C-alpha cells in the first residue's frame, strides 16, 4: 500500500458486521490507534447497546479549540456522556439505525472515522477565519497588510498530539499556513528521514507538480512567526515542514480530503520509511545472491545419479 | 625433462608406495579407506581396498624387499599387510602406544624395523619378535619437542633423521640390540646407544622434510619459509663444516628427495619439483623442471553444449574454468624414487592433492 487508510479498520468491519447481524453478541475490546490515540469498545448496558469511547491526551487542548460543538452537529443526537478514562463517548442501538443500507454504511464510516472528525476542528475554525478575512479584504484592497499582521498574531493557533510532534496553524486574507515540527527518535529512524524529509522538499519544486500546496523546510531554526511560540524549542533537533494551503486548495468541494491528507502525513512518512527498509531487505539479499553466484566458482563439476524427487533415486540402478 | 600422468584418483592421495617390481602401487585417500591399483595394458585399474582402520589415514609405505605394507592412520594406529599365497593380504595391528594422531612412517633399509612419527611428542619405532610373533614400540623422547612431521632412515639402518614441527632439525640413533648389530664408525658418530642426541639443526620454519644424502654422510631439510639446507657434518659434539642455505622464492617446499650423490629434488606448494646441483663450496637452484611458464568447422557435442549453458546459467561468464599451466593442480604430496641404481636416480614418481600420481623422467 502506498497511501495510509483515513480511519480505524477495526471501527469499520466490526459495526458493518454487528449492523449487517441477527444475534448481537457482547463485546469488549480497547484498540490502540496512531499517534496514540486509543479506542474502547463495549456493550456494558445491553445486548443490542455499543459505546464506542475515544482517548487523545491532547484533547482538552481541543475543547479550548471549540471541538464539543463541531462534534455535536457532526453526530447528532448520538451524544452520551463521556465514559471513565475516556474523553469522548457515542452510544449507538442498532433498534434505532436508518433501514436503508447506504445510511448504515455511511454511519458506520462517519462512526469509524471519528479520530480526523475530532481532529478537524482547528482546520474548520482556520478556514472559516480565512473566509472572514477574505470577505474584509474584498471589502477594501488598501487594509490588508494590518489586519494580515493581526490575524498572525491573536489568530496563531497550536497544539501538540505527540510529544515529539507539533502543529501551528494560522488563517489570512487568502491562505492558511501550517508548521509541522517534525523529529525523530529512535536513531535509525531520524537517520531515514533526514534523507525522506530532503527529497519531499524537491518534490514541490518540480514543475511536474507545481498546484500542489508550497512546502517550506529548514531544520535547525523555525520560522518569523513561531519562534516566540511555546513549545518550539530552539532547533534542538526539530525539523519543520511548512504547508502554504492557497485558496485553490481548500475549495468547498476539497476541504475534507485536503484536512484528511495533512493529518495523515507524519504517519504516511513514518510507515513508508519502514517500507524502505524491507525494500533495502529484499533487493540487498537478491543480489547477495548474485555475488554467492560469483563465488559458485572453484568447484569442479561433479555428477549426481538421480536425486529424482522428495526422495533418493528412487531404483538401485 | 618429460612427464607422464600415471592415473586421475578421484580423491586427494597424500602418499603413494610401488612394490619391488613395480607392478602395482598402493595409495592413500581422504578416508579411512586404503586404495590398491594395478595395470591395465596402458593404464591402470581398481584393485581393492583396505576399511581396517577408522579414522583418516595419514601416510602408508611399501617394503620392497618383503613385499610388505604398514599402514598408520589418525586412529592411533597402525597395521602391517602381508599378501596370502592365494592372493589375500592378512592385516595386523601393531600397538604403537601413542596418544596422538600419527603422522608418517617409514621402513628401514633392512625393512626389519620401521619407525612412526606422531603428534604426541614421541616417535614409536617397532620391530618383530619372532618369539611372540609381537610388534613392540619403544618411544623416542628426550630431545622431541613438537610434532613430527617427516622421517628419514640411514643406510647404516641405525640413525633416523626426523623433521620435527619446532623449527629444528633432529637425528637420533634407532639402533636397537636383538635387532641390527653393532654400526660402524660414523661421521656423525660412533658410540650410538639408543636414543641419543646425534645432532640438532635450526631452522626458519617448520621442517616439512628431512632426507640423508646417498653417500650417507650429510642431512637436507626444508623449513615452511621455502629455504632448503643441506648440513655437512664434521665430527660428534663438533659444528658442521658448512651450513648451506640457499633461499628460494617461491612456496614452501614439502618433500625432498636426492637424485644423486650431488643433486637433490624437492617438491611442495609450488606444485613442481625442482633440482639442487652443488657441493661443499655450496648450492643453487638448477632448473624448473615443470618446464616453468609453459602455458599450455566442428560440431559441438551434447556434453560440451549443456556444459556451456550450465556455466552461463550458474555464471556470468561461461568460460574456460582453469587452465592452469602447471601438470599438477593442487599441492604436491611427497617424492619416491621409481628406478634405478642407488645413486643413480632418473625416474621418480610424485602424488598431489589433485589425485594426480605424475611420474618424472630426468
Amino acid at each position: 500500500m502506498l497511501s495510509l487508510d483515513y480511519n480505524n479498520i477495526f471501527i469499520y468491519e466490526l459495526l458493518t458486521e454487528r449492523f449487517s447481524s441477527e444475534n448481537p453478541s457482547s463485546i469488549d475490546q480497547v484498540v490502540t490507534d496512531f499517534d496514540g490515540v486509543t479506542f474502547h469498545i463495549s456493550t456494558p448496558e445491553e445486548k443490542t447497546k455499543i459505546l464506542i469511547s475515544l482517548s487523545m491526551k491532547c484533547y482538552p487542548e481541543l475543547v479550548n479549540y471549540g471541538t464539543l460543538d463541531l462534534l455535536k452537529q457532526i453526530y447528532g443526537a448520538y451524544v452520551h456522556e463521556p465514559e471513565m478514562g475516556y474523553n469522548f463517548s457515542i452510544l449507538i442501538d442498532l433498534q434505532q439505525l436508518p433501514a436503508t443500507d447506504e445510511e448504515k454504511e455511511q454511519l458506520a464510516m462517519s462512526i469509524s472515522m471519528l479520530k480526523r472528525n475530532v481532529l478537524a476542528a482547528p482546520f474548520h475554525r482556520a478556514f472559516t477565519k480565512q473566509a472572514e478575512l477574505a470577505d474584509l479584504a474584498r471589502k477594501d484592497p488598501e487594509n490588508a497588510p494590518m489586519l494580515d499582521k493581526q490575524a498572525t498574531s491573536q489568530e496563531l493557533m497550536a497544539i501538540h498530539y505527540r510529544d515529539e510532534e507539533t502543529i501551528v496553524l494560522w488563517p489570512e486574507h487568502d491562505r492558511v499556513t501550517v508548521v509541522f515540527s517534525t523529529k525523530f527518535r529512535e536513531e535509525t529512524d531520524r537517520i531515514f528521514g533526514k534523507v525522506f524529509l530532503q527529497e519531499f522538499v524537491d518534490a514541490r519544486r518540480r514543475p511536474a507538480i507545481q498546484t500542489a500546496p508550497q512546502v517550506l523546510f529548514s531544520y535547525r531554526d523555525p520560522p518569523l512567526e513561531i519562534r516566540d511560540i511555546q513549545g518550539i524549542q530552539k532547533g534542538d533537533d526539530f525539523g519543520f515542514v511548512t504547508f502554504v494551503l492557497f485558496e485553490r486548495h481548500f475549495t468547498p468541494q476539497n476541504r475534507e480530503d485536503c484536512i484528511s491528507h495533512i493529518q495523515v502525513f507524519r504517519n504516511t512518512l513514518h510507515f513508508h520509511i519502514k517500507a524502505s527498509k524491507a525494500y533495502m531487505h529484499q533487493r540487498m539479499r537478491k543480489r547477495v545472491a548474485d555475488f554467492q553466484k560469483v563465488l559458485n566458482r572453484a568447484k569442479p563439476d561433479v555428477e549426481l545419479e538421480r536425486k529424482t524427487a522428495t526422495g533418493r533415486s528412487f531404483v538401485r540402478a | 625433462a618429460t612427464s607422464q600422468v600415471l592415473h586421475i584418483l578421484p580423491k586427494p592421495s597424500y602418499e603413494h608406495a610401488f612394490n619391488s617390481q613395480r607392478t602395482e602401487f598402493v595409495t592413500t585417500t581422504a578416508t579411512n579407506q586404503v586404495e590398491l591399483y594395478e595395470q591395465d595394458g596402458n593404464g591402470w585399474k581398481h584393485a581393492r581396498t583396505f576399511s581396517d582402520h577408522d579414522k583418516i589415514v595419514t601416510c602408508v609405505d611399501w617394503a620392497p624387499k618383503s613385499n610388505r605394507i604398514v599402514t598408520c592412520s589418525q586412529d592411533r594406529n597402525a597395521y602391517v599387510y602381508e599378501k596370502r599365497p592365494d592372493g589375500t593380504w592378512k592385516q595386523t595391528l601393531v600397538l604403537l602406544r601413542l596418544n596422538r594422531a600419527a603422522t608418517f612412517v617409514r621402513w628401514s633399509p633392512n625393512e626389519d624395523k620401521f619407525a612412526v612419527g606422531s603428534g604426541a611428542r614421541v616417535i614409536s619405532v617397532c620391530y618383530f619378535e619372532q618369539e611372540n610373533d609381537w610388534w613392540v614400540s619403544k618411544h623416542l623422547k628426550r630431545p622431541l619437542r613438537s610434532t613430527i612431521l617427516s622421517l628419514d632412515w640411514h643406510p647404516n639402518n641405525v640413525l633416523l633423521a626426523a623433521g620435527c614441527a619446532d623449527r629444528k632439525a633432529y637425528v637420533l640413533s634407532a639402533y636397537v640390540r636383538d635387532v641390527d648389530a653393532k654400526p660402524e664408525a660414523s661421521v656423525w658418530g660412533s658410540r650410538l646407544p639408543f636414543n641419543t642426541v646425534c645432532a640438532e639443526y635450526p631452522s626458519g620454519g617448520w621442517v616439512h622434510a628431512v632426507g640423508f644424502s646417498p653417500s650417507g654422510n650429510a642431512l637436507a631439510y626444508a623449513g615452511h619459509d621455502s629455504s632448503v639446507t643441506i648440513a655437512y657434518p664434521s665430527a660428534p659434539e663438533q659444528p658442521p663444516r658448512a651450513l648451506i642455505t640457499v633461499k628460494l622464492s617461491q612456496l614452501p617446499l614439502r618433500s625432498l628427495l636426492w637424485a644423486n650423490e650431488s643433486a637433490i629434488v624437492a617438491a611442495g606448494y609450488n606444485y613442481s619439483p625442482i633440482l639442487l646441483q652443488g657441493n661443499e663450496s655450496g648450492w643453487a637452484h638448477t632448473r624448473d623442471l615443470d618446464a616453468g611458464t609453459s602455458k599450455t568447422e566442428g560440431p559441438v557435442s551434447f556434453t560440451a553444449l549443456r556444459s556451456t549453458f550450465r556455466n552461463m546459467d550458474l555464471k556470468g561468464s561461461s568460460q574456460s574454468i582453469s587452465s592452469l599451466p602447471t601438470v599438477h593442480q593442487n599441492m604436491i604430496a611427497t617424492l619416491r624414487p621409481y628406478a634405478g641404481t642407488p645413486g643413480n636416480i632418473t625416474a621418480f614418481t610424485s602424488s598431489g592433492t589433485d589425485g594426480r600420481v605424475v611420474l618424472w623422467t630426468l
